[PDB]
């Protein structure tokens, strides 16, 4: 079973900076991270998908990329509604794993 | 395309209860549905899913023997069948589909029902 | 016009296993399938049904949690899930159909 | 959930007697029950009661299989079955040894 690492487990930062979260798997998945968006009192939401692949109507200023093994999703200049909790997932293999989560405070 | 989830409120331990998610926009033959909850403080763990056409199921080990998938693909709607409930179950549970075949992982969710086990 | 299932073995307890019920003759979907169990040195024991129209599904106590019965329609085939198998889970496993005029062969279900 | 009660458990007879079982319900089943026989699959012999030398037949509150002439293929365990309600039930089957 795939365990998916977040780091870090938390942060804060001000409107306008970029933030940069970093994923590892502890096996191979060849591109197959999700990242995903929930904001308080919300339902998640998939902002990319295969690792570096924009889901259709997200804001461009979320990005996602791959080095391995890693995984990182950066937000390349933080809005008031970018805090929420951002999940990595590998969807390689069954059972789908989640990361810890980051908690995005701003 | 939409999730929408019904059935989630008070439960004694030990009782049941029958979570929903019916669709709307697609058909759920087409695909598989997936139910992932968020217990507080254990972030989103994936809980089950099924692919509707032959109601083929997996399950977490941490609901495995207890809870069990059904679909209904005339309604477009896939059940959650929660038995012998516990303290941990407590938790916001959602389902989503495994957009294209899971190309796309999860790119529909439902706004979520809360789970209370009292 | 039978039943004809497959699937079935060993397995260890906490595993999981999968059965198959495929008709002939008639289509599952007219109909109700059932799965009926025999352990060693007990009687029959009916485990679940569906209607394979609209998915509904019932299960004996027994079972409840722990397994899952679906059809593919399409195929014209019904399915018996088992997961967190139990020793006494061992069993011939029966596909049946509705009185039930006819039965598949049985197949062995071993949890040791 | 209505049980089935099956009597005997087992019996032995020779290959040319009469020999009767007998099914007893918890609940009133009406004429709804069957007896299966199991050697293999279990068949269908009897549905509801009567209808099929295998002879069903409703005794008061007691349903009966007789099998008038005990053929050595007929060495196998039967089961009764009520097809009143759900879940359905049966009895713990008896083997009849010839």
């Amino acid at each position: 079973d795939i365990q998916m690492t977040q780091s870090p487990s938390s942060l804060s930062a001000s409107v306008g900076d970029r933030v940069t979260i970093t994923c590892r798997a502890s096996q191979d998945v060849n591109t197959a991270v999700a990242w995903y968006q929930q904001k308080p009192g919300k339902a998640p939401k998939l902002l990319i998908y295969s690792a570096d692949f924009l889901y259709s109507g997200v804001p461009s200023r979320f990005s996602g990329s791959r080095s391995g093994t890693d995984f990182t999703l950066t937000i390349s200049s933080l809005q008031p509604e970018d805090f929420a909790t951002y999940y990595c997932q590998q969807h390689y293999t069954t059972p789908p794993t989640f990361g810890q989560g980051t908690k995005v405070e701003i | 395309v939409q999730l929408v989830e019904s059935g989630g409120g008070l439960v004694q331990p030990g009782g049941s209860l029958r979570l929903s998610c019916a669709a709307s926009g697609f058909n759920i033959k087409d695909t598989y549905i997936h139910w992932v909850r968020q217990a507080p403080g254990k972030g989103l763990e994936w809980v089950a899913r099924i692919y509707p056409t032959n109601g083929y199921t997996r399950y977490a080990d941490s609901v495995k023997g207890r809870f069990t998938i059904s679909a209904d693909t005339s309604k477009n709607t896939a059940y959650l069948q929660m038995n012998s409930l516990r303290a941990e179950d407590t938790a916001v549970y959602y389902c989503s589909r495994w957009g294209g075949d899971g190309f796309y992982a999860m790119d529909v969710w439902g706004q979520g029902t809360l789970v209370t086990v009292s």
